[PDB]
């Protein structure tokens, strides 16, 4: 339960929505739960991998999630998993990034 | 100069980071720019993917591959730099 | 010939004055006085260079012509990626038996 | 270069009335979907944005 | 009768007195109320695209005129279009008298459509 | 006496032709973008590109009539597009003209509309 | 109601003018009246705001992003900013 | 140099009051001063450093815990915060 009223825009996304909705709860949780807006964003990841968990390889990415007033982030994520979003003030992005550990050029 | 508050790098590739992020700041204004200037020369040198994030009021909390991290600050700009993907 | 009520009155002068319009293409919602925080030199710097091209609705996608050489470089990288797992995986399978 | 056009106009000239008329809509290019054009396109991965 | 009306001898929308001139908050205002009371939870319907489209081009036109911009020369322009993975890029940029003359501009999004408002407001000298 | 009522003062030569309208169109979408196919880094710049090399030729035709000019790129991806406008304008003087162009991977919308002065 | 130099959006316009001017009959003090209009302008829209009142100053201002308020009014100056 | 109420490190009031103090003097009009100062004095700690000179003044602002100045001399007072 929300201790008090939030306001959130999208600012842009390509995830569906089952899953940014769940992000959305997350992101107004997480803004009425902590301060900081490192624990902010630190809730945030555990929370959305908690119900989105991958299956532990390399072959299946992991989550990132970065909270935060002015910043500028160039990053890239797998098909359809961005969620830059503002949250009254706060800006949140959202993305799963897969690593790729049989690379060419990698040896 | 640059200024390290956390970092999981050796240092031959720190000095790089730092020695690209302050061509970025020379070569760019805009913090659009600077980090998609960083993110393009380290796909380009050291493989993807790497993430960074460029600026001065931002919080964080991310997975890195160990050797594949730096946090540090040029001036009044925060980087962060980190190889995931 | 209808005089209109809210039409002022001129002399002749005045009426043959010869008024000038102009017409130029920028954006009147664009701020004039835009100041950036030049970090080369540490200090704010008033940017009088801004672009007259309205924006009103963009999307970056997630897909790739087949024709591209981007989408090329993907599915190579897909499929040796795929290639690697399969001999790692193989690899593995005979060590085991072994 | 600015893109600008001058011209001058006499003071008299100014004030006509409005002769504006309202014109229904009209369809300017309807383009149907065609899934044959839409298969000719795969996943982008990764998709790299950078945002502000 | 072929009525003519005398030229009123003013340059500006200022001098006919006030709320003349074309103002963008509120045709930006009137647009977004036209898009959260006629496109939330539509679906794309490739066959009502262009209806869709028409009525609220049309719809947009009479209400805009509402605020009394008589001698300001309305443009008026709807896209729709269906989310799918393409890209897009829609910008414009136009040659007119900056000092008389303004804009509004607005969009929606789903994961089935895009409807897209645009309005420019010219004052007619 | 002189006939000026037929298009509220101004002459039938500042009245546009809509071929040269289109084919000046056209040329500048061909100058923009080219033979070359859809690229995620180069929408932008085809975007603007075809912008101003229709605004600059419609200035430089120099006649006393404000311009509006819309560019719609879209991604040929199979993705549905219905687009429709209406406008109230003084139809005697003034028009509208669109250009719809297209290539293996490219969609281009180009409306064009002018206002007398 | 006298500006100056700005820029904003026509309703902020309007609400720092009529704010302002019915703050003016209600206070007697000079500090409360920065406080107020700042405090008041804080809720609706944003919540960064600085706030100035009184005569025979003058200052350079850093930029804002839409919001900066300068007026002129009856012996008394009002300073608004992001 | 008078100061009443402030909250910086100890070496950096003086920084403040060798940047004020001459720029006072050199200068006539008080509307480039605060021009001048906020330009070398971003330069020289960090950006925001939004400044209020002149007398007869009234401000409610919002100050970050580590940056306010209130200087008073020569019965022209200077107040300056992040």
């Amino acid at each position: 339960q929300l201790q008090s009223q939030h306001f959130y825009k999208i600012i842009t996304s390509y995830m569906p929505e089952s899953f940014e909705q769940d992000a959305v709860q997350i992101a107004l949780i997480a803004v009425d739960k902590y301060r900081q807006l490192k624990d902010i964003a630190f809730y945030i990841k555990h929370e959305y991998d908690k119900k989105y968990p991958g299956s532990g390889k390399a072959t299946e990415g992991v989550y990132h999630c970065i909270v935060g007033k002015s910043f500028a982030s160039a990053v890239s994520h797998e098909t359809r998993q961005f969620i830059h979003m503002k949250v009254d003030t706060y800006h949140v992005i959202l993305w799963k990034s897969k690593d790729t550990p049989f690379t060419p050029g990698g040896e | 100069k640059a200024v390290i508050k956390n970092a999981d790098m050796s240092e031959e590739m720190q000095a790089d980071a730092v020695d690209c992020a302050t061509q970025a700041l020379e070569k760019y204004n805009i913090e659009k720019d600077i980090a998609a200037y960083i993110k393009k020369e380290f796909d380009r040198k050291h493989n993807p993917t790497w993430h960074c994030i460029v600026g001065r009021n931002f919080g964080s909390y991310v997975t890195h591959e160990t050797k594949h991290f730096i946090y540090f600050y040029l001036g009044q700009v925060a980087i962060l730099l980190f190889k995931s993907g | 010939i209808v005089k209109p009520d809210n039409q002022l009155w001129l002399s002749e002068a005045d009426l043959n004055e010869e008024v000038a319009k102009m017409l130029t293409a920028n954006n009147p919602a664009a701020p004039k006085n835009i100041v950036r925080f030049n970090m080369k030199d540490k200090v704010f710097k008033l940017e009088p260079m801004v672009e007259q091209t309205v924006v009103h609705y963009a999307t970056d996608g997630w897909l790739l012509h087949k024709s591209s050489d981007e989408a090329k470089r993907q599915m190579d990288m897909e499929k040796m990626e795929q290639e690697a797992s399969a001999r790692f995986q193989a690899d593995i399978d005979r060590a085991s038996h072994e | 270069m600015e893109i600008y056009h001058q011209y001058i106009k006499l003071r008299k000239q100014f004030g006509r009335f409005p002769k504006f008329g309202d014109e229904g809509s009209e369809m300017l290019a309807d383009i149907r979907p065609n899934e044959d054009h839409g298969k000719e396109y795969i996943p982008r991965n990764p998709v790299t944005t950078v945002t502000q | 009768k072929e009525v003519v009306y005398e030229n009123t001898f003013i340059t500006d929308p200022e001098g006919y007195g006030p709320n003349t001139k074309f103002e963008r908050h509120k045709v930006q205002a009137v647009l977004k109320q036209v898009l959260k009371e006629r496109i939330e939870k539509q679906k794309y319907d490739p066959v009502k695209g262009a209806q869709i489209s028409k009525q609220l081009a049309d719809d947009l036109r009479e209400k805009v005129k509402a605020l009394g911009y008589d001698r300001y020369k309305l443009v008026i322009q709807v896209t729709v279009g269906q989310k799918q993975g393409q890209a897009m890029r829609i910008i414009s940029r136009c040659l007119w008298d900056q000092t008389n003359d303004n804009f509004a501009s607005e969009y929606y999004e789903n994961e089935s459509m895009y409807c897209v408002c645009q309005v420019y407001g010219l004052y007619y000298e | 006496m002189e006939d000026d009522t037929a298009f509220d003062g101004l002459a039938e030569d500042d009245l546009m032709d809509d071929a040269e309208v289109d084919t000046m169109v056209r040329e500048s979408i061909v100058a923009a973008i080219g033979d070359n196919q859809f690229a995620h880094n180069k929408i932008d710049s085809w975007s603007n590109n075809i912008v101003e090399g229709c605004l600059k030729r419609l200035a430089a035709m120099n006649k006393p009539f404000k311009y509006i000019v819309t560019t719609n790129l879209t991604q040929k991806a199979g993705a549905g597009l219905h687009a429709a406008s209406c406008a109230r304008w003084n139809e005697k003087t003034d028009g509208k003209l669109t250009v719809q162009w297209e290539n293996n991977t490219m969609i281009v919308l180009v409306s064009v509309y002018w206002l007398a002065v």
